[PDB]
RNA sequence: GGGUUUUUCCUUCGAAACACGAAGGUUUUUAUCCCUGCC
RNA sequence: GGCAAAAAAAAA
């Protein structure tokens, strides 16, 4: 029944400012200890911040006081972390954690949310073209198949890409993004099916850039018989 | 008086049934304050291991974590697919607190061919003209392979991008795209764009290709 | 040594790392406190 | 043997 969800995060510039906010729903945050913690890319996990109960004390990483701090709402039962004085280095996913109960469980940390990916970089948010990349047919493919959007020229992350609108999920592989010289990302994803069913059903792929704030679905067919 | 926590190994593979241990030493004295998490790529921690030997509610028996001293394991005691993760340990003895740097455990199975693709550029995207020849290997393992592009039987370098996907949870294979960025101009010039791989899958390589507009 | 009066320290608990609270513990610094009268 | 007195403050 516990769930934390993360926002507030995203690009920004180098020195500027952000506030995230941590929903809790199931508990009250009231009773336990409130951590960030943070996570760079292909990095490891790093302790940002949290607050105590009842005093309200707070604690800090060194690579983030005189900076960073964090408070709790606790009539909205939500957690912020106010980021000034933003640098390269504090590009991650951020994470808010619930410290559970004594007895339970010691001081791990239970609960998670899915993270917040904060961005900073100079650089401006384009959206992608998506292409799709086309099965191969002799006059049907005999047994299986493959096809597949591409999603090029894009800044930054993340995208989310679905294939009939979440209906198709096995067989999917949605690669992870690579940065092309230009600094753009660009990915593919990938799903294989039945040949024997590929012209009796249409392949879309949901293509979704919350930063550019791009929706674009692509639909994929064979080619000329 | 920041304590550090040094995680021994940084990367591991064993086969499913085995027996494998994680080690992290804390700097200090943190008592027994100490949690172990799992991280599976892309989504968060989950508490596995708490006050450095109890295994929180939930988790399958066979992750277990004790300590001596200042010495903390976390043994799996039989490896399985769904436990591809990276773990981390953690010390919450004092403040700050402190993770170790990671341990990621993939999983060693039995050789598998990859199926090879090859989608040529679609033009929407010679709509506004370069070229996005793409290969693609699905379901293979081990995960080193390498892929070969030519362009009328030429060899290339410096013009291609490669990206695999993480370990799957069930099956433990891989799958990867090799994908060539070049022109227009040079997608007229040559006729027929060749991808091959030699994987270990592959008694030699398995070539896969295409004509310009031949469908 | 035995005490009085004050602090700290430690342990379990309170939704509880600090702060606040409840119940507990057996130690030792003071030419920086008292170890005195009455059948 | 039996009653009575007395008396400040720090630390693990």
């Amino acid at each position: 029944e516990v769930q934390l969800v993360e926002s507030g995060g995203g690009l920004v510039q180098p020195g500027g400012s952000l506030r995230l906010s941590c929903a809790a729903s199931g508990f009250y945050i009231s009773y336990s200890s409130i951590h960030w913690v943070r996570q760079a890319p292909g990095k490891g996990l790093e302790w940002v911040a949290s607050i105590s109960p009842y005093s309200g004390s707070t604690y800090y990483a060194d690579s983030v006081k005189g900076r960073f701090t964090i408070s709790a709402d606790t009539s909205k039962n939500t957690a912020y972390l106010q980021m000034n004085s933003l640098r390269a280095e504090d590009t991650a996913v951020y994470y808010c954690a619930r410290q559970g109960y004594r007895r339970r469980s010691g001081r791990g940390f239970d609960y998670w949310g899915q993270g917040t990916l904060v961005t900073v970089s100079s650089a401006s948010t384009k959206g992608p073209s998506v292409f799709p990349l086309a099965p191969s047919s002799k006059s049907t493919s005999g047994g299986t198949a493959a096809l597949g959007c591409l999603v090029k020229d894009y800044f930054p992350e993340p995208v989310t890409v679905s294939w009939n609108s979440g209906a198709l999920t096995s067989g999917v592989h949605t690669f992870p993004a690579v940065l092309q010289s230009s600094g753009l990302y660009s990915l593919s994803s990938v799903v294989t099916v039945p040949s024997s069913s590929l012209g009796t059903q249409t392949y879309i792929c949901n293509v979704n850039h919350k930063p550019s704030n791009t929706k674009v679905d692509k639909k994929v067919e064979p080619k000329s018989c | 008086s920041d304590i550090q926590m040094t995680q021994s190994p940084s990367s591991l593979s064993a086969s499913v049934g085995d027996r494998v241990t994680i080690t992290c030493r804390a700097s200090q004295s943190v008592s027994s304050a100490v949690a172990w998490y799992q991280q599976k790529p892309g989504k968060a921690p989950k508490l596995l291991i708490y006050s450095a030997s109890s295994l929180y509610s939930g988790v399958p028996s066979r992750f277990s974590g004790s300590r001596s001293g200042t010495d903390f394991t976390l043994t799996i005691s039989s490896l399985q697919p769904e436990d591809f993760a990276t773990y981390y340990c953690q010390q919450s003895y004092s403040f700050p607190s402190t993770f170790g740097q990671g341990t990621k455990v993939e999983i060693k199975r039995t050789v598998a061919a990859p199926s090879v693709f090859i989608f040529p550029p679609s033009d929407e995207q010679l709509k506004s003209g370069t070229a996005s020849v793409v290969c693609l290997l699905n379901n293979f393992y081990p995960r080193e392979a390498k892929v070969q592009w030519k362009v009328d039987n030429a060899l290339q370098s410096g013009n291609s991008q490669e990206s695999v996907t993480e370990q799957d949870s069930k099956d433990s294979t891989y799958s990867l795209s090799s994908t060539l960025t070049l022109s227009k101009a040079d997608y007229e010039k040559h006729k027929v764009y060749a991808c091959e791989v030699t994987h270990q899958g592959l008694s030699s390589p398995v070539t896969k290709s295409f004509n310009r507009g031949e469908c």
